[PDB]
RNA sequence: GUCGCUACUACCGAUUGAAUGGCUUAGUGAGGCCUCUGGAUUGGCAUUGCCGAG
RNA sequence: AACCAGGACUUUUACCUUGAAAAAAUUAGAGUGUUCAAAGCAGGCAAGUUUUGCUC
RNA sequence: CUGGUGCCAGCAGCCGCGGUAAUUCCAGCUCCAAUAGCGUAUAUUAAAGUUGUUGCAGUUAAAAAGCUCGUAGUUGAACU
RNA sequence: UACCUGGUUGAUCCUGCCAGUAGUCAUAUGCUUGUCUCAAAGAUUAAGCCAUGCAUGUCUAAGUAUAAGCAAGUACUGUGAAACUGCGAAUGGCUCAUUAAAUCAGUUAUCGUUUAUUUGAUAGUACCUCUACUUGGAUAACCGUGGUAAUUCUAGAGCUAAUACAUGCUAAAAAUCCCGACUUUUUUGGAAGGGAUGUAUUUAUUAGAUAAAAAACCAAUGCCUUCGGGCUUUUUUUGGUGAGUCAUAAUAACUUUUCGAAUCGCAUGGCCUUGCGCCGGCGAUGGUUCAUUCAAAUUUCUGCCCUAUCAACUUUCGAUGGUAGGAUAGAGGCCUACCAUGGUUUUAACGGGUAACGGGGAAUUAGGGUUCGAUUCCGGAGAGGGAGCCUGAGAAACGGCUACCACAUCCAAGGAAGGCAGCAGGCGCGCAAAUUACCCAAUCCCGACACGGGGAGGUAGUGACAAGAAAUAA
């Protein structure tokens, strides 16, 4: 039975999970169903302690405090790629993205360096749209007073006779 | 049956969306015609009563069915239950049998309606649980 | 839920109609919202069709409006003084419609005096020719004097706050007045 | 129950689409559109059970996905859209320009036409109110609105759409004389005039109508249309005009037709 | 026509008659729903009261 | 005053006649070479050219 | 018709056949009806003018209340 | 397709029934058998219980690529596993348990209602008296790693994206109403400059004249003539329905303020301050309102088997009607408070039975009638019996969920988990009824969509029978 946070009951109990808290997964949208779950408070019962660790001590175990992981994975958006180098406003965002090598993808000479794609950068596709859009406005404008000029010669004349 | 002060209820009985200013004197009376035909009664034209659920000075409007029956019961407060007869086809015996179903109409203070007195009536919405007719016009025997 | 058929009521005959139907979810009903006087608790009911409901069980700062100048304004609204059929619901201070309720009057003194400008119940030239040429129709009724006076104000909501979520209503005047006044007279 | 019907059964289909019995078990079940399913013809039976431009219910699908049919002047590709009374078919890809018309025996048949006199498309109107803005609205029988119409026009009444353009350029009364479809009912399909207009309390009007032979008919109002006054219709009439050529003279016909070859 | 023997049919019957299902009486009451509460936790604001939520 | 033309016109029905709108299948039944038939709603021209058609 | 039993076995929709001459029991021969189909058991329909409005019957075959009053119901002289 | 015969008697004529006679996708069984076309095959009792496989999935160049693959231009540029997202899943198909004015059939109304998708119209208006016009964060997959014997077993740990979620100027100009700096009649004295004034909700009020045609007074005030005071074809809003408080326009306020685009794919057209700046096309996906369509929901009239050894029934705890309110998408005793005692019935009310789903229809056929109709079409109900609920426009859905009742199952004994009156197949009841087959090719349906899926559906295996043609001769 797995964790949860808010339940003060000191052992196992069931309830209506939803959701909206963690521990499931929707097999179809608006379902919910009765499931039993840990409470928040820690007894004896438990097999497996989660921990995380906060200030590192005197001395260091050699299996973890030594060992590191790196950071496989980058930036993507336009405001993360610019947070992430402290580039200027102007200075050629297309030329901060990193770079992977495939020597292990079998490529044999000249190893093509694979790199993710950029978004949220300004593409003047995006403004071609959006120019025809208002075009679209402006004609229905223009179309729709002309039409209401020719009402209203219409309208004018019966009201006349 | 008898009409009574209309202002004798727990609610102020009114004409709804109708005011009274400083500039128009009095509060003014609005009255509709059903139309098919019928004529709008002259003392509702100018009369008392409110009768929400009344084909004139209401809400309630005249479409679908128009049927005639005679009034049986009186007793109960502004409806009455006509009672419409038929007779029914064997094509067994080639002859007819009498066959009657009695009706639930409204009836408003604007008819006086007794029993006998034979009325006409047509479809107003269904009014209360079995009341789907209004009396419209009423062939009296004293007239 | 609670349903609005009419199989399991009787038949008009005295027969009793037997079970036909499972209840069906074009027929469903809902809970009454009481919707006393607090501050203000509005929340939504998806009702069929994709619409949504608001409902009131608190509300505050309601519109009222005056049909002898045709001007309406929000009011905050005190409390319940009447509303017919159980008059137990005027005891648990429920809001429903035609209901009628006390009001405050002090926005309508302070539009009422930069309006007209003749104060009711004692330089400027554009202002003072304003007042000359819309002198006459200030008169106001004796009820209309005493409730200024007394600071409160009788008002009618026309309004359902279960369904719309909202308490609006109308100053009450004229023989709706007179009629209500002394049908709480005795009351009171 | 529960919600709407999306599968429509054979033989419960109607009758004037003249579907075969066999064959299958299912009707086309005309998608929700500008015609009621009971008094439209799907485009898949028009083209195929109709025209034979394609065989069995795949190949139909494959031009229609292949952008040729600009019905109304414009290409749609639902295979079951509900083509209604008075629609233009128009197949730039081979020239023709078909018109769906009613025949003398009530039922839709081909009425290829012209290049002109297949832009417009005549509509009887609905009826006329006001829209926002304080403006007119009128609505037609093909689920088609036109804003700022004629101000002469009322209810029952005809209407000529340019159609691509739009907006109305010529409307047309009713009144006696008028050269009158009747659009269903037991006296399906046939152009007359109208002579008498009888009223009914509530709602029924009764319409008598001279066919050409002068055999005189009656229908209803709602299941009248009109076009043209007088001897001048303004759209062009199928074989055989919609006069209500009988069984006994069809016979006859039959025997002349016997006696050619 | 009474008395017969038999296969079999039906009736009454102590056993304060038994054994299923609807209709109701009294008691209690799972379950979801509406509503009154409750703020581990997310918390912008050495600080410290305010927008907030499941 | 009075007259003509059009509309409404049964005090009030039952009854009879006609029309309207009206699901298909199914029943009767019209037409039509599944070798006949139960069938089906198609089908036909047309031997001397093979015509990228007509006809119902 | 020929052989076996002899109110026994049995046949048999009903009448009905069988106690030593059994055209009706079981064996053989042949014939009759339908046909790749026939029989049996049950439900129903026509006949059933034995449900009868068309279209039953009531003195003796089943059937006129012991008799009378009386409201529903049914039927109701002629004349515009 | 207007039909008979045998049987009471010694013999006769009747009444009278029995029997023979003929028909019936109307059922079973017994005897028999060489062929084709066409159509049906677990309804009759057990709407009894099920191992097993399937029946609901879906992507175009165009919602997300870093494949954590692949065959072969320094943001990516071709394929793309994997998932989120949108839609369908309320359509099909099965069965007839319940249901006796109930369903259903024909015929009306919704001026008493809701609606996803389709079609046709609809949007120079959002914020300041210093506002991003391009913007926040999380959220999968990948990634180490854990418990439960197995789970549609998940959280713990690092993140990165959205046509998901949450914010956010766009477009001028003209004009309108309010706050008011100001003078000098230069009207009844209006406007410098400041703000709201698009669209959507609720409340109150006004206009909503219009079958046509003349005058006596009062108020604010629009053209002001020629200031006597006039005052008009019209600015008085307008149109429609058998019928309205209908649509629309004006006035005064409210909205935990709805919509008014932070999206993709191809044609590289034309310009001069030459910035690599201005501008120009063909499509697609969303979104407000109205009408229409597809549906749903109520609803008017008439028509239902047997039963009097059921004659009175219904009002407590709604039975009949009025007022007011609540709830519903909407009328309505659907519910609540009060007030009256009402409504049906020998023209059979009510109760009970039905081996009763209803109808189109089927069998027999002078006519009239009698019987049947689970079943290829329409409508209703159910998914073991009830009850409740989320999602969704649409479900009180069961190949959606939850609890009880009766069953079945793995258990490590802590628990977990379901519903074939769907297509095949098994047990039992049985006189009584078929393959654990192939395929989306035809009919159609669903989806992002030529491309996918569909035990709907088409085809076949099995038989004695349901109809049509004919070997055993010459």
């Amino acid at each position: 039975f797995p964790m949860f946070q808010g339940v003060l009951l000191p052992h196992r109990v069931r309830l209506l999970l939803r959701a909206g808290h963690p521990c499931y997964r929707p097999r179809r949208d608006g379902e919910r169903k009765r499931k039993s779950v840990r409470g928040c408070i820690v007894g004896q019962d438990l097999a497996v302690l989660a921990l995380a660790i906060v200030k590192q001590g005197e001395q260091d175990i050699p299996g973890l405090t030594d060992v590191t992981v790196p950071k496989r994975l980058g930036p993507k958006r336009a405001s993360k790629i610019r947070r992430f180098f402290n580039l200027s406003k102007e200075d050629d965002v297309r030329q901060f993205v990193i770079r992977r090598e495939v020597v292990p993808k079998k490529e044999g000479k000249k190893p093509y360096t694979k790199a993710p794609k950029i978004q949220r950068l300004v593409t003047p596709r995006t403004l071609q749209h959006k120019r025809h859009r208002f075009a679209l406005k402006r004609r229905q404008a223009e179309k729709n007073r002309e039409e209401a000029a020719e009402f209203a010669q219409l309208m004018a004349k019966r009201v006349a006779e | 049956a008898t009409e009574l002060v209309v202002q004798s209820e727990r609610a102020f009985q009114k004409q709804p969306h109708i005011f009274q200013n400083a500039k128009k004197g009095a509060g003014r009376r609005w009255y509709k015609d059903v139309g098919l035909g019928f004529k709008t009664p002259a003392e509702a034209i100018y009369g008392e009563y409110v009768d929400k659920k009344c084909p004139f000075v209401g809400q309630v409007s005249i479409r679908g069915r128009i049927l005639t029956g005679t009034v049986v019961s009186t007793k109960m407060h502004r409806t009455i239950i006509i009672r419409r007869e038929y007779l029914h086809f064997i094509p067994k015996y080639n002859r007819y049998e009498k066959r009657h179903k009695n009706l639930a109409a409204h009836v408003s203070p604007a008819f006086r309606i007794n029993e006998g007195d034979v009325v006409t009536v047509g479809q107003c919405r269904p009014l209360s649980k079995t009341v789907r007719f209004n009396v419209l016009r009423v062939v009296k025997h004293t007239e | 839920g609670i349903t609005r058929d009419s199989r399991h009521k009787r038949s008009a005959t005295g027969a009793k109609r037997a079970q036909y139907r499972k209840k069906r979810k074009f027929e469903l009903g809902r809970q009454p919202s009481n919707t006393r006087i607090g501050p203000k608790r509005i929340h939504e009911v998806r009702v069929r069709g994709g619409n949504k409901k608001f409902r009131a069980l608190r509300l505050d700062s309601g519109n009222f409006s005056w049909g002898s100048e045709g001007v309406s304004k929000k009011t905050r609204i005190i409390q319940v003084a009447y509303h017919p059929s159980n008059n137990e619901l005027v005891r648990t201070n429920t809001l429903t419609k035609s209901a009628i309720v006390q009001i405050d009057a002090a926005p309508f003194r302070v539009w009422y005096e930069t309006h007209y400008g003749i104060l009711m119940g004692s330089k400027s030239k554009h202002v003072q020719r304003k007042h000359s040429a819309r002198l006459g129709d200030s008169k106001v009724d004796s009820a209309l004097e005493t409730q200024f006076a007394a600071g409160r104000l009788y008002a009618v909501v026309s309004s359902r706050p279960g369904q719309s979520g909202r308490c609006d209503g109308y100053i009450l005047e004229g023989e709706e007045l007179h009629f209500y006044l002394r049908r709480m007279a005795p009351k009171k | 129950v529960r919600g709407p019907k999306k599968h429509l059964k054979r033989v419960a289909a109607p009758h004037h689409w003249l579907l075969d019995k066999l064959s299958g078990t299912y009707a086309p079940k005309p998608s929700p559109g500008p015609h009621k399913a009971r008094e439209c013809l799907p485009l898949i039976v028009f083209l195929r059970n109709r025209l034979k431009y394609a065989l069995n219910g795949r190949e139909v699908k494959a031009i229609l996905m292949q952008r040729l049919i600009k019905v109304d002047g414009k290409v749609r590709t639902d295979s079951t859209f509900p083509t209604g009374f008075m629609d233009v078919i128009s197949v730039d890809k081979t020239g023709e320009h078909f018109r769906l018309v009613y025949d003398i025996k009530g039922r839709f048949t081909v009425h290829r036409i012209t290049a002109e006199e297949a832009k417009y498309k005549l509509c009887k109107v609905k009826r006329v109110q006001l829209g926002a803005k304080g403006v007119p609205f009128l609505v037609t029988h093909d689920g088609r609105t036109i804003r700022y119409p004629d101000p002469l026009i009322k209810v029952n009444d005809t209407i000529k759409l340019n159609l691509e353009t739009n907006k109305i350029e010529s409307f047309i009364k009713f009144d006696t004389s008028a050269q009158v479809m009747v659009t269903g009912g037991r006296n399906m399909g046939r152009v007359g005039t109208i002579v008498h207009r009888e009223h009914h309390l509530g709602s029924f009007e009764i319409i008598h109508v001279k066919d050409a032979l002068d055999r005189e008919f009656a229908t209803r109002l709602s299941n009248v249309f009109v076009i043209g006054e007088t001897g001048k219709s303004w759209i062009s009439l199928p074989k055989g005009k919609g006069v209500k050529l009988s069984i006994t003279e069809e016979r006859d016909r039959r025997r002349a037709l016997k006696g050619l070859a």
